[PDB]
Order: C-alpha cells, then structure tokens, then sequence
RNA sequence: AGCCUGAGAAACGGCUACUACAUCCAAGGAAGGGCAGGCGCGCAAAUUACCCAAUCCCGACACGGGGAGGUAGUGACAAUAAAUACUGAUACAGGGCUCUUUCGGGUCUUGUAAUUGGAAUGAGUACAAUUUAAAUCCCUUAACGAGGAACAAUUGGAGG
C-alpha cells in the first residue's frame, strides 16, 4: 500500500503546466551567463572554460562565444559586466547561470541583486553557484565552515539541493583543469529549457557581430548623424516577421528591421552536418567569437 | 571597496513576530515559570517556609479570622 | 482526491476577487484545475493579503483542509514550487 | 492522464506547423513564417543614433527584442507593486 | 593473501597485523604446518617491526635456518627448525606446547648443532643406493641399514649425516603433531595395525589420560632421553 | 621537559636503540620533537644527527607525553635503515 | 495532560532542568530497572536466577548510589523514583554540596569548566556521580575560583 | 599495551570497525546508566539456573 | 567455427575466414569492437578528493610496479551530549495570586523599560608545537573573545 502512495506523490511530483515549447529541430546555442561581483573571476572562468572546449587560449575574450559542446547542442558563454544594466538586460536572456560567490569575503549585494531579478523576470532551468577564491585560506577548518554556510544560505536563496561547486586555485593564470572538467561534466550534458512564457513568445537575438555600415561621405559631412548598423546573431525566440519587424536594442531604444539576411551558421554542430556514436573528435570543438580573440 | 552584505539578508528574517529574551532560552523560561507557579501555589494553600523566626514570636502577623473552619470534614 | 496527500493544479480564476468583505470565505476562495484528473475544485488561500500571491495560470500544490463556505476541502500550500506561508512570510521570492 | 493529453495537444500544434508551412520555399519559408529561429542571421538597422558608435564597448552587450504589436502603444499600465523584502 | 582469520590458530597473530596475513612460500615444510621467517621475527620475536625492516633483516646475512642463510622473506620453517642469529648469538626451536601452538626455544650452539627429523620413507635410489627422506625433505645418501619408517634421525646439521637414531617403539616417549589431540607429550604404549589404511596407536601422558593417534600424526622425541631441550 | 625512558631494547641486528620516551611539559607547550632529537644527544651520550623521534601523542590534560625514540649507531645506518618519511620529518 | 504537566514542571524546577526530554529520558531508564525488577519479583525466592540476577541488580543501583545502603530488597527497587535518578545528577549533587549558589548556578559552571570529578574537568550537568566518586567533587586548579590565573574580567579591569 | 611492544602507533579505530561495533548497540539490550553495565534479563539469566542444576 | 603460448587457459590475451556495426582517406587503401558518470518531466538533493605510509602481492630483483587497503570531505534520515547567561545591593510602588458557589469568598510579600555593582566565560578569532605518506580531526596551547541597539531561537495555537 505504502508503494502505491509514494507512487502517487511521485505522479504528482511530476506535473506542471501545459506550457508551449516553441523549441525548433535546429536548435540555437544555450546562453550560459558568467555573473557575479567584480573582482571575482568571471573573466577568468571564460577563458578556462573557452580552453576546456575548444583549446584556444583568448587572452581577452569579449563578447558572446558560441562553442561546440556536442553533435546536437552547443553553448554560448556572455560574461556579464559589473553594471546593473547589463544584469537587469541579460537576466531575461539567460538560458542557464554561473552564478559566482566570492568564497573568504561571503556572499554579495551584486549575486542576490541578480537572484532576485532573475527569479522576479523569469527563473531558467539550471543555475549553478560556483565558489571561488577557496585558496586566500589559512585555516582548513574554516574553509568547511565558509563552505558549509555559503552552502546552506545559496540553498535557502535560489532552492534546496542546488550544485555549487568550488574552484579553489589559479596555477597557469586559469584554473584548475579537474575542477572545471566535472563543472563542465554538469554543464555540458543538458536538458531543454524550461517553456518561459516571455521567451515562448516574443523573438530576441544577442548580437555576436557589430559593424558600423556607413557611407564616409555621410560621416564627413554630418559626424553625428543617424547611422545603420549591422548586427549579427542568432535568432533564438519565435521566428522574425518577413518585413518591418519592430526591435528594442536595449538600452539604445526602438528601432525597425531594414534588412535581415538568413545566412548558413558558423558553428554547424554535426548533426546539421550529417543532416550514433558517442564522443566528439576534434573536427567539431569549433570556436565562434566574432569580438574575442 | 565591496558591497557587504548585511544581517537582514544574511539571515532570511522575513516577518517572524517578535519573542521574549526569556523564550530565546528554554531553561531560563521554565526557571521563571517554575518561579511563578510557586508563588500562585503559596495564594492557595500553606507552604511551612521555616517556623518561629529568630526574633520569637511576634503574633500571627497577618491577620486571625474566627468564623473559618478549614478543615477537611470527613 | 486520487491516492495522494497533494494535488497540483492550475489557477484558472480567483472567485470572488470583487467581494467587499476583506477576509471573506468567498474572497480566500480560489478555482483552480487539478492536473493529473482534469477537473475544476475550490481551495481556500489561507489569507486575503496573501492572495495577491496567487496569479493566473500558475502551478498550485493543495492539501486537505481539516478543521464561511462549508465543504470547500482544499487549501493552496504551495505556489510555483515556494511554500504560500513564506512568501507571505517573506521569506523567499516567487519564481515566475 | 490530462497532462500528458494537454501535452499532446501542444505538439499536435506544433506538427500541424512545420507540416502545413513545409511546401512552399519562396511564398512560405520567406514570407509567411519569417525567419525561423535558430538560424544564424544579419540585421541591418537604419537610423542608430552616432553616440552609440562612439560609446560602444565590446563588453556591454547587445539585446536585440521584437517588439509586439501592443507593446509600442503608450497608455496607463495599471501594475500590482510591491516593495522589495531588503529595500530599506 | 590470506585474513588474519584464515591463518592457522597455530602462529599467532593478535589485533594488530592488519587484517592480511603473509602466505608462507612454498618449501620444505608444508603450508598449514608451518612459521614463516617473517612471523618468526616480527610478529613472535619482535627483533623487527616493518615488512621493510624485516627485509633489511633477511637481506644482509645474518638470520640463518638449518645452518644455512635463508634470504627470502616467507620462507617456511614449520618444524624443529634450528634458527641461527649471529650478531644477537642466539639459537631458536621451534616446538610445540600442550594448547596446540608454536614455541619458541632459546639455547646456545651445542643443542643448536644436531636436529631430530623424523624419518618419512627409506627406497633404492639411482644407483642402486639406499636413500632416506625425512620429514624437513632431507634425503640422505646411504643411510643406516635399520632405520625404517616412522624413526627419527640425529642430522648433523654441519655435513648432514647420520649420528644417532631412535626406532619406533611401544614405551616411547612420543609428541604429536596433528588431529584432535595435537601437542600432547606423552608415551607411546600400544600401536594397533589396522591393515587397510590409517593405523592408530594408543597413547598415554604422563599422568595417566590414555588416547588414540594416527601413526602419520605421532612423532618420536625419546624414550627418556630429551635429546631436544623441552622448556622446563 | 622531565625525561623518562622506559623499555629500552638493544637491537644489534637493526643496530639501533629502541626506547619508550615519556616526556613531560607541564605548564609549557608542546615539546618540538626536534628539540626533543637535540635532547637525545646528552642523555645517552650520542650525537643529534643520529636519532629520530615519532609517535609522540599527548597525554590527556598536560604533562605527560609519550613518544617512541631511535638511537642509531650512525648516520649512514640511519640513512640506510630509516623510513623516507620519517627521513623528511627529521631533515636528511 | 494537566497532571504531567505539572509533574514535569515541578522536576523540571526543582532540579534545574533544560526541557522536558531530560525528564523523560530519566523516566526511560527508571522503567527499564524497575522492569527488570519487577521480571525478578514474577519467579519465587530461592531461584537462582532471582538470587544472582536480583543481587546483581541491588549492588549496581547501591554502587551508583540510588538505592540507599539500608534498603537492600527488589520490593524497594520496584519503590525507586526519579526524584532519586535526579537526585544522583552532577548538577543538583554541585548545588547540595555548595560549591554554587543555585542549581542554575551550578549547571552554569559545570558547563564553563569549573568543577571537576576527581582528576578530569567534567562538561557535562547530568553526569550520572557514583557514590564513591560523589566526595571529589572540587573546583579545578584552571579555574579561578581553584587557583593559577585571576580569570577574565579580573585581566581586563586590573589591566 | 600493544604500543609500547613494537611501539607502532595506531589508527584511532575506523570507518569499518565503528560499523561493527555500533551496530553491536543495535542489537543488545544493555545499557549504562553510571559506571556499570545493567544487562537484560534474558538467556544470560538462564544460564544461571543451568549451571546450578549440573 | 577453427587455431597459437605456457607447468597450469579451450586465456578471449591474440590471429584466420564468414556475419553484423563503425572510423580516417588524397577514393587506390588502412586500423577497431570495455566499464564508470549525468539526463532519463520543464523542477534538482552523498566527492569527478589524497596516497601505497601500514597489512598483502609480482618481478633479473633490498630500490621497480599494484583499482585490495587505509586517509579525508558531505549529512536534521536517524541517534548522542547541551550553549543563548550566573549572582548581589539600593531606590520606588502596593498590590500580586486564586476559586465551588462570583456584584461573593480565600491567601500574604510581590513587581519595575528603576539606579548601580560583581565576577564566570565558550562559540569564534588564533601564534605555535604535535598528529599524519602530506594534510585534517583529536589531545596539548601563548594571546584576544559579552551588555541587548547584541556573538541577534525557532515552530505552532488561543486572546485582548
Ligand atoms: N587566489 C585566487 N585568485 C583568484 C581566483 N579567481 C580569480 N582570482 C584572481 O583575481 C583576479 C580577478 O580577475 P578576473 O577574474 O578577470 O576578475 P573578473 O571580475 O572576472 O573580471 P572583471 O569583472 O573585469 O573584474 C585575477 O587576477 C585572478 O588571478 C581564485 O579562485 N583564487
Ligand atoms: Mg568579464
């Protein structure tokens, strides 16, 4: 009896809305964010997670970068600045959060400010704390201790049982390379986004590629004058409409489409390339940073 | 030069109501409710509290009343 | 209902939001849609102010009631997997 | 099973789309479903302010949004407000 | 690679060796009838503490078995092993007790130089010549002309012949070395035949408890005569 | 720093001394076991470089504290009869 | 129920007690032996296992110093209380040998390492204290109220 | 005494032999409440009346 | 399906042919067949930890090599012990408490957000030394470490 009833919570366990995926077959890159206090790394991270996948050492990677993780899926890593702007534009954006905590020093007014915003807009699948500067310790006794608290207020924060890791050194500038082979062991086997009312309707794009396209002639004449722009990215919500589309570029203001041309990816991820077997060769651990190095 | 963060996020509050500095600790609480409901039995019964003191006897101090029989009729 | 302790469900509408009253039964009553079965019960939000937790369309965990409206056999415990009693508590932040 | 059904309904929606949409390139795949997500694409924006091109900095980026047809309209948005837990 | 549990009740081992307990190598003797070199020195004697200090014992000469260097670690010393240590100049035996257990046995170098086998099987060797193999699988060449089985031999231990022998006898002091009743020094005073296999002999200590022995199990030490010092 | 040496054992074969040490601190703290192999030297008549020092668990409450100490005959007989660890923790 | 209830209180007030889990953690293991006695009592005298088991029981309760060494009988083994068990408590055998003011006094400094049983500093209130062991009951020699340093707040203000 | 004979020291027991002998607690009606042990009443009580009965 | 080594195998370690997958290529050719981990809804909960240092095993052999073994980390599922205060003096108020029987009876010291004074100190911070393969814990341990607006007790229920 005791069986059919753990049976029964457990099929209640499992129920939810019925919600709308609008995930297409083709799927675009998964958005992972790099957010936390400044001082804390997140730069850092970037580059050890960009040399985990694709072997390239960016001495000052920028912008998004779209990264082979697997034959179907693939990510894109945006480090997001210390500017509440930026946190506030991108949290609506994050498909899954490396939410960083600064070890000795606790937890920051910068990480719960982006919990919060995170969870008010629109609470994605996967947040992972990630807990650093574990080396500026003395005593390893204190280390579990900080480990343990932050643990347990993290928990009470976002919810119970979450992955928080910890990356405790810098050797070669980078990270330890066990440390975020089993972050990347969590973060590279994945599930499909959670079905976000806002996400599900409304069609966005993070710009990978800027270019200023503009008649010199126009410049010397007028040098502040109203300039066309080139951006590109990935279409990643709903689909576009065919013509006068109208576009919030956050925090410059509303615009409309003039053109849109839909062009073959950089990244093609082999399943749209033989478009069953198991690991990747080093023909796919492609690299598309179109603003980094 | 970093934001700290303070004791009312520190520790998730919220809107507990306000406790007494006696039920913050449980054994402080049942010393003052033992205290208390020692006094409340001496407003009903007799407690000895010791005999005739050193100074002798100096009358029935609080009062004598006549007319009450307070014994346990058999 | 069912063989289980709690019920999910959908808030489809809360009844009795126009009622004058503040902690009328038929202001703390809500229709919600239970998801496994299909079908449309009433629960009791336990408080007025903490109605205003509940939105439309959100996934609803409720419980027994077991103790101005009686007969409306569930209470809402959870909302969008956060306890009712925290968020009113504020303890915590509703993820939406 | 009224989860599961509801479920299967979405995604009948969602074959009925991408099979009724799969017949036509220049008509259909052009100009009655846009352009379709995931795709990488170019934008061209005409008539961006030059204090953008002069302040812009790689490492702030750039959110590009599809405004609806409702949300360019002004108007009185009648919002439910609550102060923060930790705003002093 | 044995537990401490599966090693025989006979070289004792306490709480403290670990769970494991060394296997004795192959060898003379055999394996459930045996000490090893290494149980000798540091879990009996405790002249050592390691396996490595152990093995920096055994390497450099200086623990001889039978008079002659042993190098290996677990090499089998089972029984009446004469066992030399020169820079401590001490020579053990190994003897049993009445419980059923191995002894140790302090003594110097007259009753270190002879050792008492006891006889296993006498056949014609190639040659045409007599051979005699103990129970320590020593094979002696032209042996004695009445030293048949089942009789113990006074082994020289320095060129490796013949010296005395004691004959199996009924009013014989004997000790046991196996079965239900094993260790018990006591005098052999009846033997019955029991042709067909496994004869017995009827055994007394001596304070009156009589016995019954397999034949294979007894082994002769003396009629009086305490040819090996037994500790007092 | 009171000194007590109990079970002393010779060991020709191993050719070091074998020694129980019960020290005592009282009132100090605990006892540095390289002092402890400079201590070593005097009491039986030996040079420091030829003595190692382990075990050493403190008694309960002060005091008393129970070490097992080494005496070689040389320092090569250390350095070839030693353990690498314990080599490290006294500095050969 | 209201009579456990103040039952519990008066123990809990008598003997300074933290919470009601003490109270019936004693009740526990005073049911225990007064079952075991009464287990003993169900068999006729003159068994052995009666005379053994019983005289087990009667010298292991005289030797940790509840039962009193004039009654010696399972019918007064079956009569034992948990006034008796608090009684044998470290903490009321501070406060009744004087060492302290109060009984809260009493588990205040056993808790910060003042008294001692015997050799070794106890920081426990309901050490169970045989009878033997009740006489060395003494402040320890780190304590100031035992001697070597003038203690905390005695450093800061003579500083 | 098992120090001071070869004077290797010990491992402060284990993750296997605490397995073992708190489980022994498991199964075992003793307990002590001071000093002493209070054993059950159990078959260790019947070994009393079988040994004075041979 | 057949074969090869060796003291010990019908090793599955290799080979051959057939069958079935599958990889690189310059399209001629060429190498290859295990477990562990995560997801198993869109919503989740024990380390991808360190070493052969002890016991043990294999070798030309004291040194070289061991996925048994031992060390550490998590843990409110339980279970064990118990902090969040102890103790005075003075000043002032006259009420405090109770009930069967209630516009009635019972009992006699109780308070206060009052003013001041003493001490005690373990959580934590922590020089060391020690423990250990190297660390940690434990035991030792110099120095700091309490006045509420804090070193910040909770969960429920009833009522004004
Ligand atoms: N000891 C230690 N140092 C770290 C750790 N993580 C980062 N650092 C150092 O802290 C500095 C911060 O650099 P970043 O990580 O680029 O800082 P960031 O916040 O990521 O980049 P900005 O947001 O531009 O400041 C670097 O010089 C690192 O060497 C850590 O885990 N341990
Ligand atoms: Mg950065």
């Amino acid at each position: 009896a005791r069986q059919a009833a753990r049976s029964h919570d457990i099929k209640e366990k499992r129920l939810h809305v019925p919600l709308v995926d609008r995930l297409p077959d083709e799927p675009p890159p998964r958005l992972v964010v790099i957010v936390g206090p400044p001082g804390v790394g997140k730069t850092t991270l970037l580059k050890s997670l960009v040399r985990r996948y694709t072997k390239e050492t960016m001495s000052d990677p920028v912008g998004p970068i779209t990264v082979v993780t697997s034959k179907k899926q693939r990510l894109t890593f945006i480090e997001c600045p210390n500017e509440l702007e930026a946190m506030i534009d991108m949290a609506k954006v994050a498909d899954i959060v490396l939410l960083m905590i600064d070890g000795n020093y606790g937890f920051e007014m910068e990480t719960m400010e982006f919990l919060n915003i995170l969870a008010n807009t629109g609470m994605p699948g996967n947040v992972f704390g990630i807990l650093t500067h574990l080396d500026l310790f003395k005593k390893p006794s204190a280390l579990k201790d900080a480990k343990k608290r932050l643990k347990h207020r993290l928990w009470t924060e976002l919810y119970q049982g979450a992955h928080l890791f910890y990356l405790s050194g810098v050797l070669n500038g980078r990270y330890p390379d066990r440390e975020i082979h089993n972050l990347s062991r969590f973060l590279s086997v994945m599930k499909n986004p959670r079905p976000l009312v806002w996400r599900n309707t409304h069609p966005y794009t993070i710009i990978d590629n800027y270019r200023d396209i503009t008649h010199p002639t126009k410049i010397e004449e007028d040098p502040l004058c109203d300039r066309t722009i080139e951006l590109s990215g990935y279409l990643r919500g709903t689909n576009f409409a065919a013509q006068g589309q109208r576009v919030h570029i956050a925090g410059v203001g509303d615009f409309t489409i003039s053109k849109i041309e839909e062009l073959p990816d950089p990244c093609p991820t082999p399943a749209m390339e033989k478009a069953p077997r198991r690991r990747l060769d080093e023909k796919d651990k492609k690299l598309w940073a179109p603003m980094a190095d | 030069g970093k934001r700290q963060i303070t004791w009312q996020i520190q520790k998730n509050k919220g809107l507990t109501p306000n406790r007494k500095k006696e039920q913050r600790n449980p054994r402080v609480k049942k010393r003052k409710k033992y205290e208390e409901k020692q006094k409340k039995l001496r407003s009903v019964k007799a407690v000895y509290k010791g005999g005739e003191g050193p100074g002798g006897y100096q009358g029935e101090l609080s009062g004598i009343k006549t007319n009450l029989v307070k014994s346990v009729k058999l | 209902f069912g063989g289980s302790s709690h019920a999910k469900g959908i808030v489809l509408e809360k009844v009795g939001v126009e009622a004058k009253q503040p902690n009328s039964a038929i202001r703390k009553c809500v229709r919600v849609q239970l998801i496994k079965n299909g079908k449309k019960v009433t629960a009791f939000v336990p408080n007025d102010g903490c109605l205003n937790f509940v939105d439309e369309n959100d996934e609803v965990l409720l419980a027994g009631f077991g103790r101005d409206i009686p007969g409306v056999r569930f209470k809402v415990v959870k909302v969008s997997g956060v306890g009712l009693l925290a968020l009113w508590k504020e303890k915590k932040e509703k993820p939406r | 099973q009224w989860y599961e059904m509801q479920k299967a309904m979405l995604q009948k929606q969602l074959d009925i789309n991408k099979a009724e949409y799969a017949e036509l390139d220049e008509h259909q795949r052009r100009q009655v479903e846009g352009y379709r997500a995931g795709k990488y694409a170019r934008l061209v924006i005409e008539g961006v302010p030059a204090e953008f091109c002069k302040n812009f900095q790689p490492r702030m980026p750039i959110l590009v949004g599809g405004l609806s047809a409702t949300e360019d309209r002004f108007g009185f948005v009648q919002v439910r407000i609550k102060r923060h837990r930790w705003h002093k | 690679h044995q537990k401490r549990l599966s090693a025989p009740s006979h070289w004792l081992l306490d709480k403290l060796s670990g769970a494991y307990a060394p296997r004795p190598s192959t060898g003379p003797h055999k394996l459930r009838d045996c000490m090893p070199l290494i149980v000798f020195v540091r879990n009996r004697l405790k002249y050592a503490l390691n396996y490595r200090e152990t093995k920096a014992i055994m390497m450099q000469r200086l623990v001889k078995v039978d008079g002659k260097v042993r190098t290996d670690i677990t090499y089998p010393a089972g029984f009446m092993d004469v066992i030399t240590i020169e820079k401590t100049g001490e020579n053990f035996r190994l003897i049993y007790d009445t419980k059923g257990r191995f002894t140790v046995h302090r003594i110097t170098d007259e009753e270190a130089k002879y050792k008492l086998g006891k006889v296993k099987r006498v056949q014609l060797g190639r040659g045409g010549v007599p051979f005699l193999v103990t129970h320590d699988a020593r094979t002696i060449r032209y042996p004695d002309p009445l030293i048949k089985v089942n009789d113990t031999v006074k082994i020289d231990l320095e060129t490796g012949k013949i010296t005395d022998f004691i004959k199996f006898d009924t009013g014989a002091l004997a000790m046991i070395t196996g079965g239900r009743n094993m260790g018990r020094v006591g005098v052999i005073t009846h033997r019955e035949r029991h042709d067909g296999g496994f004869g017995i002999v009827h055994l007394k200590d001596a304070l009156d408890n009589t016995f019954a022995t397999r034949e294979s199990n007894v082994f002769v030490i003396g009629s009086e005569k305490p040819w090996i010092s037994l500790p007092k | 720093v009171t000194l007590r040496t109990r079970k002393f054992i010779r060991n020709p074969l191993l050719s070091r001394k074998q020694m129980v040490v019960d020290i005592l601190h009282p009132g100090r703290p605990n006892i540095s076991k390289d002092e402890l192999r400079e201590k070593l030297a005097t009491m039986y008549k030996a040079q420091k470089d030829q003595v190692s020092v382990f075990g050493l668990r403190t008694q309960y409450g002060g005091g008393k504290t129970t070490g097992f100490a080494l005496i070689y005959d040389s320092p090569e007989a250390l350095k070839k009869f030693e353990p690498r660890y314990r080599l490290v923790r006294a500095g050969l | 129920e209201a009579a456990r209830l103040d039952s519990e209180l008066k123990l809990v007030g008598e003997y300074g007690l933290r919470n009601k889990r003490e109270v019936w953690r004693v009740l526990l293991t005073l049911s225990k032996i007064r079952r075991a006695a009464r287990i003993l009592l169900t068999l006729d005298e003159k068994d052995p296992k009666r005379l053994f088991e019983g005289n087990a029981l009667i010298r292991r309760l005289v030797r940790i110093g509840v039962l009193d060494e004039s009654r010696m009988k399972l019918d007064y083994v079956l009569a034992l209380k948990a006034e008796d068990f608090l009684e044998r408590r470290l903490q009321t055998l501070v406060y009744k040998l004087g060492l302290a003011k109060s009984i809260h006094h009493a588990r205040v400094l056993i808790r910060q390492r003042h008294i001692r049983v015997g050799k070794q500093i106890v920081n426990v209130p309901s050490f169970m204290v045989r009878l033997d062991s009740q006489k060395h009951i003494d402040f320890a020699l780190t304590s100031p109220f035992g001697g070597g340093r003038p203690g905390r707040v005695r450093r800061k203000k003579a500083k | 005494e098992y120090e001071e004979t070869n004077f290797v020291r010990l491992p402060k027991e284990s993750k296997k032999e605490r397995a073992k002998r708190a489980r022994m607690e498991g199964r075992s009606g003793r307990m002590n409440f001071g000093g002493e042990e209070f054993r059950e009443l159990g078959e260790g009580a019947e070994r009393i009346s079988r040994l004075t009965k041979a």
